[PDB]
């Protein structure tokens, strides 16, 4: 769902300044700006 | 087999003085005590008794005890398992040190593994450690074979 | 499973060999752990082998334990890996639990 | 016992990685962020001071350095000892070494951010950074611990069985296994009862 949602785990460094990291209980899965981060958070809890 | 026995015995009963009005009263009173309790005179367990009749002697009373004594004839139902021959029982506990069987739904049988031929083996389950199948040498399983036929030594034996 | 297995053998010193040889290698591990209900002091007592509710363990002032079984597995540095159950004692069980 | 191994060592040992890959993973952003760049450089350099280059050399060096405290199989090999370490201690929650590597990167990155005041101090003294231990869980953990000590005891018994001269040495006869099983103390339930 995260992949379909707007983040992606890179192989060569897919990381820049304003980009935040998302952690699945200790596993890096992707990155997104903090606006995308909060939006992902809201939509995910809503799905839950 | 024909392990059941009925035997008309004659006993020296002790008639209480208060039941002097009727002896049959005090006779049955303790006759209900002998039931299901081993009469060692015959070495068997009382199962039934009828025909309570006394050799009419208008019972002689003890010299200093007011309760008197008299001979009475009654018919017992002792069950004599004196290692006669093949009998059978329902297994109730099964564990690889002895087997527990019930004969006539009452009496007990502990046939140890030594009186059992070594060729039979036990399975020690997961839900139960000891409650499991003493599978025979043939592999036939014994719990649903609740009946086991065997010979008595006194106490049982499975070795052939 | 995440314990793994343990090896044992006859170690011949290398003595410049670098590969100190050894043939009879045994690598053993437990396949699983089996916790059964606390049966009645398992070894048969010529009675209907029933269970022991903890109230009784309170009464007789005894700990409330149940047998503990391991499923030991082998290897003879080949592929035998046959199994067998080993009792390693009895451990407590909590009330009302599974 | 505490043990201190340089991060760079375990990093290049984890994945067949080039130092440029390290540098572009750690601070690859905002090209030339002063603090992160100069610190990371110093780190790569100080490891380079003595260390080796490829992943296998570091793996073998590590295994040959740590083969003692490890209770691993004594005979097999040396590089597999290093992989044993990298699988068994560094980040046991994870399994994919490349993913462990990515997270180690994120971790040292956050660490440096904390160095320069770019992040506030996490409070371990707060129910925020905290969880609970249950009973059944610690029960299972100590149980597993006794399982493993039992395995190690029986392995030790087989070992001394070999070591005396050769009283009985046949790892194919189940009789021998029965004998050694009886040789060790086969009760642990009393250990858990003891602790409780």
């Amino acid at each position: 769902l995260l992949l379909s949602l707007g983040v992606d785990p890179p192989s060569v460094v897919g990381h820049e300044s304003g980009w935040g990291c998302v952690q699945l209980d200790g596993k890096i899965v992707g990155w997104c700006t903090y606006k995308l981060a909060k939006h992902v958070a809201d939509v995910l809890r809503l799905m839950k | 087999d024909l392990s059941l026995y009925k035997q008309t015995v004659d006993l020296y009963l002790s008639i209480a003085p208060g039941h002097s009005r009727d002896p049959l009263n005090a006779i049955q009173e303790h006759m209900d005590s002998m039931i299901l309790s081993k009469l060692p005179r015959i070495n068997g367990i009382v199962l039934a008794y009828d025909n309570i009749r006394f050799l009419e002697k208008s019972a002689k009373v003890m010299y200093d005890s007011p309760f008197s004594f008299i001979w009475v004839r009654v018919d017992v139902l002792v069950f004599s398992p004196k290692k006669g021959d093949c009998l059978e029982g329902k297994i109730n506990l099964v564990s690889p040190s002895h087997i527990g069987l019930l004969i006539l739904g009452i009496f007990n049988a502990s046939i140890p593994r030594k009186s059992i031929p070594k060729d039979w083996i036990f399975i020690e389950p997961d839900t139960t450690e000891e409650q499991g199948r003493w599978k025979t040498n043939d592999g036939n399983i014994l719990e649903p074979g609740k009946d086991l036929e065997f010979v008595v030594d006194g106490q049982g034996t499975l070795a052939n | 499973k995440e314990i793994g297995e343990k090896c044992a053998f006859d170690s011949i010193t290398q003595e410049e060999g670098g590969a100190l040889k050894f043939g009879n290698k045994i690598s053993f591990r437990v396949d699983e752990v089996q916790i059964a209900k606390p049966m009645l002091s398992s070894r048969e007592r010529s009675s209907i082998n029933r269970k022991v509710y903890p109230a009784e363990a309170r009464e007789r002032l005894t700990t409330y334990k149940s047998r503990l079984v391991l499923k030991f597995s082998w290897s003879v540095n080949g592929g035998p890996r046959q199994s067998e159950m080993r009792e390693v004692g009895m451990i407590p069980i909590m009330v009302r639990s599974n | 016992n505490e043990y201190l191994i340089p991060s760079m060592m375990i990093l290049k040992a984890l994945l067949e990685t080039s130092d440029k890959e390290i540098f572009e993973g750690i601070v690859g952003k905002d090209l030339g962020n002063t603090f992160l760049t100069d610190r990371v450089e110093l780190m790569l350099r100080a490891y380079k001071s003595y260390g080796l280059y490829s992943q296998t050399e570091t793996l073998q060096y590590l295994g040959s350095k740590f083969r003692v405290v490890l209770g691993v199989a004594e005979d097999l090999t040396d590089v597999e000892v290093g992989r044993f370490l990298l699988q068994k201690v560094v980040l046991v929650h994870l399994r994919e070494a490349k993913d462990k590597f990515r997270l180690l990167l994120f971790m040292i990155r956050k660490l440096y951010a904390l160095v320069a005041g770019e992040c506030c101090a996490d409070n371990p003294d707060s129910p925020q950074h905290q969880e609970i231990l249950l009973g059944g869980f610690l029960y299972g953990q100590i149980l597993k611990e006794k399982i493993e000590d039992w395995l190690n005891s029986i392995r030790a018994q087989i070992n001394l069985d070999v070591r005396r001269s050769a009283p009985g040495v046949d790892f194919s006869d189940r009789k021998y296994l029965t004998r050694v099983f009886s040789k060790i103390n086969n009760d642990i339930g009393t250990k858990l009862q003891y602790f409780l």
